[PDB]
């Protein structure tokens, strides 16, 4: 009795279930959204305590067989806090790392941007917005200049990659805080519970994208409270003029 | 406010 769970962004666990409902044993794994990268291992009631870098290799009668990537990668369940972005910054997500790269952007006085290294379809999940997760009053109450990276989880929590984090030299764990805006955009933002980083957000594609196009999703800043910096208000006149 | 995708 093996048994699968899906999330809604359609990463999965799976494996077989113990006594009690749970996914807790020695050859438990999580499945990203691609359906055949997988960290796989020793897991307790669902939560990541070593997860190996593994590749689904088929299934047989719905049983998972994996094959263990070289090296001696390791990941586990390490959600941030408020002043904690992750134990490992600088070891790359798996499955990001084969989608994405950072390079200087193509839109001007942008500073570096995202990139497909590979051509992938409509929906498909690119890259992880992972932060320190602070509150809504903290952001709200300070200056434009320290809120460049900011994007609000849900109702109560901010994630955000402050500076020095905001280079890939001192954290490049996740790159989603990366992808620059568009109006016009080829992504967007949706939620994503990663078995690293827990309850996050996502970049996924909105269509089909090609090998070395760059990502930007809308930024969604309010524009009637426009609450947002100068250089997306000029881009916003310029957007509604089109 | 001050941060993406509210
Ligand atoms: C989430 S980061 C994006 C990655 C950033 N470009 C970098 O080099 O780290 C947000 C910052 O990127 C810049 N940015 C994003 N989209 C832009 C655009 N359409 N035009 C100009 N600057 C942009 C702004 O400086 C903003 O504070």
């Amino acid at each position: 009795g093996v048994c699968w769970i899906y999330y809604p962004d359609g990463g999965s666990l799976v494996g077989e279930v113990n006594e009690d409902g749970e996914m807790t044993g020695e050859k438990i794994a999580y499945v990203y959204p691609d359906e055949r990268t997988a960290l796989y291992g020793k897991f307790i009631d669902g939560e990541m305590i070593e997860g190996k870098l593994a590749t689904l290799m088929s299934t047989e009668e719905g049983r998972p067989h994996f094959e263990l990537m070289p090296g001696n990668s390791v990941y586990h369940f390490d959600k941030s806090t408020s002043s904690c972005i992750s134990t490992n910054a600088l070891l790359p997500d798996p499955y990001e790392s084969e989608r994405v790269y950072v390079a200087e952007s193509l839109i001007s006085s942008a500073g570096e941007g995202l990139f497909s290294k590979v051509a992938v379809g409509p929906n498909t999940v690119m890259s992880f917005y992972n932060g320190v997760r602070i509150t809504h009053q903290e952001v709200d109450s300070r200056d434009w200049a320290l809120n460049g990276n900011t994007l609000s989880l849900d109702e109560e929590t901010v994630i955000d990659v402050p500076e020095p984090y905001n280079h890939v030299s001192k954290y490049c764990a996740s790159l989603g805080h990366k992808a620059n805006h568009s109006f016009t955009p080829n992504c967007i933002y949706d939620m994503f519970v990663h078995p690293r980083f827990g309850p996050i957000k996502c970049i996924r594609t909105l269509r089909a994208v090609e090998a070395d196009e760059e990502l930007t999703v809308a930024y969604g800043y309010d524009h009637s409270p426009p609450e947002a910096p100068e250089w997306y208000q000029v881009e916003l006149k310029a957007f509604q003029a089109t | 406010s001050k941060s993406a995708d509210r």
